[PDB]
């Protein structure tokens, strides 16, 4: 009961994850320069100037 | 329950000495740095000097300097100014302000409610040539000062401070650094500006919004203060 | 800014009082308490004064802090690495519990219960260096409760003496040898018994050597 | 003497 | 000869490098011990540079006509020469305040502390050195004599004995058998009382006798020799000279053993010293 | 009854294993192959918030992106300006036994949580010159683990029982409590949309759950050994759990398999920390062998390392912006690292 009633409960879309690969490939672009990690920022913009 | 109270002025006879005792209650006061600010009648405000947290750095007034000393203690939780040789223009009146000074912090926030001193018978310079504004309440007030040079530090925080002080009341913080608001303040009041050029900001005004405003610079050592916009009834 | 070297002056100001507060903090000594239920570490939180029990008994100058936790049933993997600096861990083990086999779990006369836990305590990779005080809980009911059964059912390699000294030539060399890393690290051992201050004399003791133990090793002598 | 022969 | 004297300058200092890189360039800094074992490497490294100077001892003077000589050569290995025995000293007294007391060692001990008290030793270097550098009288006979160019029966006497009284006086008879009290209580209160195996005994004996042993043996032969000749004056024969050849290796035996025993061979800093 | 229950959930066993592998192929290594690798980091040490005399258990960043929080054994919790390395403030524990901790939206509550098995909630924008303790959040067994805020007076928390629990600050009361898990539970993370949260246990199995009902959403499963680390993908929709088996496991909130597992052979430790930064691209997880390591999520490979510690790295988290990571450890320094080119 306790674990019949909560062993499925995920059933909203079951989708490919080769298909759903648009959620990295489209934010591969929405963070883009934003994040200073991936893309090399500035030393004017960067608060910790040693 | 912060209560910052004055003690020790009134009437001294010329050539004394006299002991400005500011009594701190409320708050944590060995965390917070303590200023003085005078206050001629008629007439704009003016720094006595100054302590920071810890006593480890410390500033005077140019036309005070040496003459008058500040000594703070933590145990009993109150600040002391104690002045030498008082003059015959070393009549005003004095506040007792606090200020904390961290990240973010909220300087010059509680002033006290002050005490008056009398006796018997380079640094930033203040251009305003406005100081009766006859405003009736009801409509926007805008208020505005000039500064010597520029305002905008590295930092990124031009040190511009807005007080306004009531018919027979103690100044109150508005905008700290020329852009944030204070705490328990209303909405209303506003600042804003680049540099050199700013203003201060009312949408309404009330009956008890009434008073002289007035405006801080805190960029260099010296903390130069005018003669602000008077609002009349 | 004014306002940036007043900020560096109260920085200074916090590093002053937390860099004491940490020289403060140091001269606390931390004592984790490990013994089993039945164990009387009630006996010993006891004499000498939800989650946790973190007891301050600093009695002779030095800075006692004993965590007893026995109300955490959970696992202990993740929150005995938070004891890798420790003074010494006072393991608590009822000796009259050799004969007394677990009513639901079918154990071995609560002693290979007891071994175990003293295996896994004393060869954590958190505790390679980590002096380990020893409490025989209940000796002094272990004389009567071996007059009438005696240590065989269990080990019977036990030589057999009739008396505590057998106790001691049985199971407490049992519990010493198991120590793997026998260079290391140390491993005190006392009889809990009801008198006044031996019960933490004997703990003062081991905590004074691991210190100048430890001392040694801070010099770059040891 | 010092570092040398005397 | 000078071949194993330039060996042995060379892997002296070698060792001394390698033990302040160790300590400071693997940013194993901020303990008072490893600020103590870089100031006393520093000081036996730089000590050691000025060996290599003297290691050509093929006529009277040196080749340099008088910048090395006396003003920068005979006064830097003099400051030195007295201000690692003034770290060695300070390295007792650390481990006093460690093993001993160590209730209020942090409140007396600090990295400032430590930096306070590397300066002072660093500082008292040049006290006894002044005499090496201002009173320096270029000699051209001799790689470099001062004492005092004038009457040295008393002058060169005092300045012998004044050594001695900082090189032997305070920092050995003081302080480097301060390290036996260590070993004392450890053996009288450490042990008794706790267990009953003497384990905390002859491995710290095998660190302190053999620090206090190797330091007065290498040591000693260089004062005893100043001492000894200044009143019996030792008469000139090539058997004198080939004894002196020799001692000065000896004196350096104390700075190049000092960084591998002193902080090497204790497991704290092997563990360090890899990689 | 016992054995019907059980060839149930034998039944429902083998549906939601077929439905996980049912996403067709799915080859993610074929699959994911972009032109933006990340080749090495090489983040450098900008600044080091050095203070702390203990091993750092907890760290955590601001909405400003420029204050943080730590959380020491010394007893100590400290809010860095990190822009300058000033201690803005320094707040002592009851417990010096913190293993997480957090800042409020409105960094004025930085609420932590210990195995006293309670948050005691700190006001920093009070009246008072000094930071206090509001409200301490009791009501549980085990040992606090993930100590989080949705609000300035809504805190869920991890705790060592195998049960979650969300609270109201101004009452003190659970106002839920999301019991589903077995065993210890290790972490809790915070989904941007505040909506859902997702929390991980030493049962290998990470488990979703709605603040609002009190109810799992769903679970996953697939680590061989106990979680001890979780945090939410920026999306909102995803999270990365780091367990003691040396592997940190990539699993979608909607999907019940494993995008990637970040493991390499000569790792043989555990991970012990993980955060994510802003472009959900760069995974930094703090592992048990005395150094940080940068995970990127697209190639599943060690595209950094942040080998700056001298003792196990122990928490690490990256500001709102992307800016920096203040990446704690055992060796009781907070290593402020930014990238330069």
């Amino acid at each position: 009961k306790l674990v019949e009633q909560l062993k499925m409960e995920a059933n909203i879309d079951r989708i490919k994850v080769s298909k759903a690969a648009a959620d990295l490939m489209a934010y591969c672009e929405a963070h883009a320069k934003e994040d200073p990690l991936l893309t090399p920022v500035p030393a004017s913009e960067n608060p910790f100037r040693e | 329950a912060v209560q910052l109270v004055e003690s020790g002025g009134g009437l001294v006879q010329p050539g004394g000495s006299r002991k400005l005792s500011c009594s701190a209650s409320g708050f944590a006061f060995s965390s917070f740095g303590m200023h003085w600010v005078r206050q001629a009648p008629e007439k704009g405000l003016e720094w006595v000097a100054y302590i920071s947290s810890g006593s480890g750095t410390i500033y005077y007034a140019d036309t005070v300097k040496g003459r008058f000393t500040i000594s703070r203690d933590d145990p009993k939780n109150t600040l002391f100014l104690q002045m030498t040789s008082l003059r015959s223009e070393d009549t005003a009146m004095y506040y007792c302000v606090r200020s904390i000074y961290y990240y973010g912090s909220s300087p010059f926030d509680f002033w006290g409610q002050g005490t008056t001193l009398t006796v018997s018978s380079s640094d930033i310079v203040m251009t305003q040539a406005t100081s009766s504004v006859p405003v009736t309440p009801g409509e926007s007030v805008s208020i505005s000062c000039r500064s010597s040079k520029s305002l905008l530090h590295s930092n990124g925080n031009t040190y511009l401070y807005w007080f306004l002080q009531r018919p027979g009341q103690s100044p109150q913080l508005l905008i700290y650094r020329m852009s944030n608001l204070a705490s328990g303040v209303p909405d209303r009041f506003s600042g804003s500006g680049s540099g050199t050029a700013f203003t201060l900001t009312i949408s309404r005004l009330e009956a008890e919004d009434v008073g002289v405003y007035y405006c801080m610079q805190h960029l260099e050592y010296p903390l130069t203060f005018g003669a602000g916009t008077k609002l009349e009834l | 800014s004014a306002e940036d070297k007043a900020a560096v002056e109260r920085s200074k100001m916090i590093d002053r009082n937390l860099r004491e507060d940490g020289e403060k903090a140091a001269r606390e000594v931390k004592l984790l308490l490990l013994g089993a239920g039945e164990s009387g570490k009630s006996t010993i939180v006891k004499q000498m004064k939800t989650g946790i029990v973190e007891t301050h008994f600093t009695f002779k100058d030095l800075h006692f802090k004993m965590f007893d936790v026995g109300a955490q049933r959970s696992e202990r993997k993740k929150w005995i690495h938070c004891f890798e600096g420790v003074t010494a861990i006072i393991f608590c083990v009822a000796l009259s519990d050799y004969d007394l086999v677990l009513a639901e779990d079918e154990e071995m006369n609560r002693m290979h219960e007891s071994m175990k836990l003293f295996d896994s305590i004393c060869n954590n990779k958190w505790f390679t260096d980590t002096s380990i005080i020893l409490f025989l809980n209940k000796k002094d009911l272990f004389e009567e409760k071996i007059k009438k059964s005696p240590l065989t059912i269990c080990y019977p390699e036990y030589a057999g003496s009739n008396t505590y000294e057998e106790a001691a030539a049985y199971i407490q060399c049992q519990f010493e040898d198991l120590n793997k890393r026998k260079d290391t690290k140390e491993i005190y051992t006392h009889f809990t018994c009801s008198t006044d201050t031996k019960n933490v004399q004997f703990v003062f003791d081991a905590v004074t050597d691991v210190i100048i133990k430890n001392n040694l090793k801070d010099c770059g002598l040891f | 003497x010092x570092k040398y022969f005397p | 000869v000078p071949v194993l004297y330039l060996l042995v300058c060379a892997a002296g200092l070698g060792g001394n490098t390698l033990v302040i890189y160790v300590v400071l360039r693997f940013a194993k800094m901020k303990t008072v011990t490893n600020i103590y074992i870089l100031n006393l490497a520093v000081a036996d490294v730089l000590y050691m540079l000025g060996l290599p100077f003297l290691a050509t001892q093929n006529a009277a003077s040196f080749w340099p006509f008088g910048p090395v000589l006396c003003r920068l050569v005979m006064t830097l290995d003099g400051v030195n020469q007295f201000t690692s025995v003034f770290c060695l000293t300070v390295m007792s007294v650390d481990r006093y305040l460690a093993v001993v007391h160590p209730l209020s060692s942090a409140r007396w001990r600090r990295p400032r502390v430590a930096k306070l008290a590397s300066a002072a030793a660093w500082v008292l270097s040049l006290c006894m050195s002044l005499p090496l550098l201002v009173f320096a009288d270029v000699q051209e006979g001799g790689t470099c004599n001062a004492s005092w160019p004038e009457p040295v029966g008393l002058w060169g006497a005092v300045f012998i004995i004044y050594t001695a009284v900082l090189g032997f006086f305070a920092p050995l008879l003081v302080i480097c058998l301060c390290y036996l009290l260590i070993v004392v209580k450890v053996r009288a209160a450490g042990v008794r009382v706790g267990c009953v195996r003497r384990r905390s005994e002859r491995k710290v004996t095998r660190m302190v006798l053999v620090v206090v042993l190797v330091f007065a043996g290498c040591w000693l032969p260089f004062f005893t020799v100043n001492i000894v000749n200044l009143a019996v004056a030792l008469p000139q024969e090539p058997a004198s000279a080939g004894l002196y050849f020799f001692v000065v290796i000896l004196s350096y035996a104390n700075s190049c053993a000092n960084p591998v025993l002193y902080g090497f061979l204790s497991d704290n800093f092997r563990q360090s010293f890899q990689k | 009854e016992l054995d019907q229950l059980r060839q149930e959930a034998e039944q429902l066993k083998n549906q939601i294993r077929d439905a996980r592998k049912a996403c067709a192929d799915a080859t993610l290594s074929q699959i994911t192959n972009n032109i933006d690798p990340v080749g090495r980091i090489q983040m450098r040490t900008r600044r080091t918030l050095r203070g702390h005399l203990a091993k750092i258990y907890a760290m955590h960043w601001g909405t400003d992106s420029r204050l943080l929080v730590s959380a020491s054994q010394d007893g100590k919790l400290i809010i860095w300006d990190s822009y300058t390395t000033n201690k803005v403030h320094a707040i002592p524990l009851r417990s010096s036994w913190v293993m997480t901790c957090a800042y409020a939206p409105s960094g004025n509550y930085v609420a932590c949580g210990g195995l006293d098995n309670i948050c005691s909630i700190y006001n920093l924008k009070t009246r008072e010159g000094n930071v206090r303790v509001s409200r301490e959040l009791a009501g549980h067994t085990g040992y606090l683990s993930c100590c989080r805020f949705l609000d300035d007076n809504q805190i869920v928390t991890s705790s060592g029982d195998t049960t979650c629990a969300l609270w109201d600050i101004e009452t003190g009361q659970q106002t839920t409590t999301f019991t589903g898990h077995t065993g210890d539970v290790m972490s809790l993370s915070l989904a941007p949309d505040t909506r859902l949260f997702v929390s991980g246990a030493c049962d290998a199995s990470a488990k979703l759950w709605d603040v609002r009902e009190g109810m799992c959403r769903q679970t996953f499963t697939g680590h061989e050994s106990d979680i001890n680390a979780i945090c939410f993908f920026p999306n909102g929709n995803a999270f990365a759990t780091g367990s003691d088996d040396a592997t940190c496991r990539l699993f979608d909130l909607r999907a019940d398999q494993e995008l990637m597992t970040y493991s390499h052979d000569n790792i043989i430790c555990g991970i012990t920390s993980v955060s994510f930064s802003k472009s959900g691209r760069l995974l930094l997880a703090g592992y048990d062998d005395f150094n940080c390591n940068v995970w990127d999520a697209l190639k599943a490979d060690r595209a950094g390392v942040l080998a700056g510690h001298d003792n196990r790295v122990s928490c690490l988290g990256v500001t709102d912006d992307g800016m920096a990571v203040a990446t704690g450890s055992w060796d009781s320094f907070l290593k402020i690292w930014n990238g330069s080119s």
